[PDB]
């Protein structure tokens, strides 16, 4: 019969980092294999459709990286812009909103942009969206999330005061609205302070951005490996075609070029296979990120430990190279008291039960409270419902439940 | 021509490469055909292929107040 | 022939500690141990606050607490029987190993 | 070429095990550490624990 | 205008099973290909990375 | 023979009242309305 109920909470700003798109990369497979040698380029025709198929595969990846980036960020019809006057009831977003003194990146997006970090047919294509357009979208998503809550996901964005939006996110974790407005000063200070600590977390060490830096590193590693493989001998007399073409008669130069074609093509196939698999991982990470956008940013998810480790309030996206950073604002309880509890209470020979919350006392007089923040109330016919005779409830206890109509004995 | 400079080939050098046959425009619109690095093209006003910097939809100042 | 297997980082004893901890949290403390600080709450009251989470009013649980407990315990019995009776349940894991 | 084929098979399989592990981790986070309201995510029925 | 409302329920414990890890595997690519033959080991270097 | 409100997952018939029901609009617009006699939990107290 014991329950511990929290008397107090902390807001937290648990950060989460997701990759969203590789470097869009393509290889002219004929320039990679043959370097304009006409003899080689002709021998590569005997191998048939592989070269075309590899370019189809890399092009599929390349278009898909813009799609992945579009699915994550393009979740809004209009580019919402913040009001001039930052009247958000104490919440200080000035680190996460655009710093117009510059590309309209926010301060925290600049830390992320700072902390992160041949041509044998190899080419890198640009992204469709510039990193400035991504910062416009993350500003839009954020400006909607501040000014209009979830409503800008569900069609038309509606203004609402930010403290009121927070009270209607507190109600989304069963903490009653008054536990926000009566603590508004303190919640504002906690959120502002937590945003402060994020800047130290990102500035102090590079090891936070490990996920994004792995994706950058793996691409650079695979490309450097793919280029170094051109120098690999593969059982030829040399890895330089001009040696073979000058040192040998055409029939022998062909048989030797065939070893190089085989080795280089087998390397290119190995690379494209790694990239299709790696791009499948990034697609799964992008569909996850797109969902955290749709649930945590555009909404308030009731999925425990989906939108960061706590009871979820809201989230803010911040753009990052090849990725996205979420600042999941989560409620977390932090001080608690033991109380004696009972499943129901019995009065006038009938069981009574709390409409919302739990029954408690510190071993003396019975109170109801909501179950995520201690707020003892006198138990009444109105915070409770009847459920028949006193007997069958295991561990019920007695009280006199108050009748709010009792004083009204005038007529 | 992706990645090249137009010297090496109406004409408009872009961040994506040398573009030929498209008229540059200073207005902006939703992306009709994507090109790269924020550039998009459309068939438009007597009519010809234009190319422009993408608009991410229209802007909106939400009428927020306390 | 140059093939090798490495051990998992966590020992099966450590896995059994984690599944025990997860479970002991789940029993004693509801969701609270996921949302940061694990708080005790009595198990009958935790189940009322899971019936209330599927649109069934709390009294339906306490007024049936013995019947519910018997159905629950009995179902756990049928798990031990079902899992002892056939290897066809663990198809996925044996397939991964195979 | 057999070694490359084997590593390829194992990569593709390891991606299926990763997808299954993220799902397991999600069922741990929602079905164990909470009560998912996602109909027939946590077994066939309304979900308790 | 007809509705069916349940008068009674069953708890029902349903098993679900998910894999989480393959067996951690590693291959000495040179020992596998060449079986300690020095003459083989030198030829494998030509195939590069 | 008797009209009841009940929770939608378990038959728990309750007498219909001002407390377990909320009012909206007027009698005419709802395609499916029935007659009834909704009980007032203050009425026995008004008898004092
Ligand atoms: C719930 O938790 C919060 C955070 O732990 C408590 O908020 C505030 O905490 C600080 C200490 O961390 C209290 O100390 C005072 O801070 C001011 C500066 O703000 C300083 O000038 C004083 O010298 C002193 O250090 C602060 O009083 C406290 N805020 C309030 C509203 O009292 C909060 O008290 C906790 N609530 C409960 C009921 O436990
Ligand atoms: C233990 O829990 C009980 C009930 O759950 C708390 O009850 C306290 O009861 C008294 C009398 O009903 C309330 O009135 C105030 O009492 C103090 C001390 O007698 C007196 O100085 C005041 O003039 C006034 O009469 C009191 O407000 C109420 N407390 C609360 C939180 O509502 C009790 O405080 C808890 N602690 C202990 C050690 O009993
Ligand atoms: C909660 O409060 C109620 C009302 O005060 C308590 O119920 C009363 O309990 C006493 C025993 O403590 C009953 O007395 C016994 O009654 C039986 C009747 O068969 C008789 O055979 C015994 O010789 C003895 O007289 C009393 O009848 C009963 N009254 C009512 C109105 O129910 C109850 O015990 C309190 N505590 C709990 C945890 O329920
Ligand atoms: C809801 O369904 C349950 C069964 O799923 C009903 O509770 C009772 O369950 C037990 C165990 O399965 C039934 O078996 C036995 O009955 C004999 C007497 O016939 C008794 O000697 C045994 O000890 C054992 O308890 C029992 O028949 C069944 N009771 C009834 C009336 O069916 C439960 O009643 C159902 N709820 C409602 C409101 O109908
Ligand atoms: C539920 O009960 C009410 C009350 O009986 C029904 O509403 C209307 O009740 C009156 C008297 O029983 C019916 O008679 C007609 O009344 C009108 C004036 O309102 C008068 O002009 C006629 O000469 C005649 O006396 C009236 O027909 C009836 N309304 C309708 C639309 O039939 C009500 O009908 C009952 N609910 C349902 C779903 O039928
Ligand atoms: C609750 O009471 C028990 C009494 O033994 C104690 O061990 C426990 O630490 C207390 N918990 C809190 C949160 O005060
Ligand atoms: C545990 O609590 C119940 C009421 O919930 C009480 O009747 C019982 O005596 C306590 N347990 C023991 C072993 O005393
Ligand atoms: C293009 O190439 C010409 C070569 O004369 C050079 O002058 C010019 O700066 C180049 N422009 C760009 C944008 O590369
Ligand atoms: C577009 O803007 C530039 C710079 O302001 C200007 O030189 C150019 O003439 C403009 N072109 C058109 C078609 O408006
Ligand atoms: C169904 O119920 C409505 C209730 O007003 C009635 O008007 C209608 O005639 C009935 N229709 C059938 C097909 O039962």
């Amino acid at each position: 019969n014991s329950i511990a109920i929290p008397t107090n909470f902390t807001i937290s700003v648990t950060t989460e980092i997701l990759p969203v798109s590789m470097t869009k990369t393509s290889v002219d497979c004929t320039m990679y294999i043959c370097g304009d040698s006409t003899e080689c380029s002709n021998l590569l025709l005997q191998y048939g459709s592989f070269c075309t198929q590899l370019n189809r595969a890399l092009t599929g990846i390349a278009v898909e990286q813009d799609k992945n980036t579009q699915e994550v960020f393009a979740q809004v019809k209009q580019i919402y812009k913040t009001p001039p006057i930052k009247d958000f009831g104490g919440f200080n977003f000035s680190q996460i909103l655009p710093d117009p003194s510059k590309s309209k990146r926010s301060f925290i997006e600049d830390l992320l942009f700072n902390k992160v970090t041949k041509f044998n047919g190899l080419t890198v294509l640009p992204p469709l969206l510039t990193d400035e357009m991504i910062a416009q979208y993350t500003s839009a998503l954020l400006a909607g999330t501040i000014t209009s809550g979830w409503t800008f996901g569900a069609g038309a964005a509606l203004q609402i005061p930010f403290a009121m939006q927070m009270a209607y996110r507190f109600n989304g974790i069963g903490v009653t609205q008054n536990v926000l407005y009566e603590n508004q000063k303190l919640i504002a200070n906690q959120f502002n302070s937590a945003i402060g600590k994020i800047q130290d977390s990102l500035s102090s060490t590079a090891s936070a951005l490990g996920k994004l830096q792995d994706v950058v590193n793996q691409n650079a590693q695979a490309l450097n490996t793919l280029v170094k493989q051109l120098s690999s001998n593969f059982g030829a007399i040399s890895s330089v075609l001009n040696d073979i073409l000058s040192r040998l008669d055409p029939p022998e130069a062909e048989v030797q070029i065939d070893r190089l074609i085989t080795g280089r093509l087998q390397s290119l196939q190995t690379y494209v296979t790694q990239q299709l698999i790696r791009a499948a991982e990034i697609r799964a990470s992008a569909n996850l990120a797109a969902t955290k956008m749709s649930e945590c940013v555009l909404g308030q998810s009731k999925r425990v430990d989906f939108c960061g480790k706590g009871y979820h309030l809201m989230s803010f996206p911040q753009s990052a190279p090849h990725g996205v950073v979420f600042l999941h604002v989560t409620y977390v309880p932090a001080q608690e008291k033991n109380f004696t509890t009972a499943p129901a209470i019995c009065h006038d020979g009938k069981a009574h039960f709390p409409r919302e919350g739990v029954f408690v006392s510190n071993g003396t007089h019975w109170f109801v409270t909501q179950r995520n923040f201690y707020e003892p109330q006198i138990i009444t016919t109105d915070n409770t419902f009847v459920s028949g005779n006193c007997d069958v409830v295991i561990g019920i206890v007695n009280n006199t439940v108050y009748d709010p109509l009792q004083p009204e004995l005038d007529s | 021509y992706q990645d090249v400079n137009c010297t090496e080939v109406n004409v408009f050098q872009t961040r994506a490469g040398c573009l030929i046959g498209a008229e540059h425009v200073n207005n902006s619109y939703e992306c009709d055909i994507p090109i790269g690095a924020g550039i998009c093209a459309s068939y438009q006003t007597s009519q010809s292929i234009i190319a422009y910097t993408m608009s991410l939809g229209a802007e909106n100042s939400v009428a927020y107040s306390n």
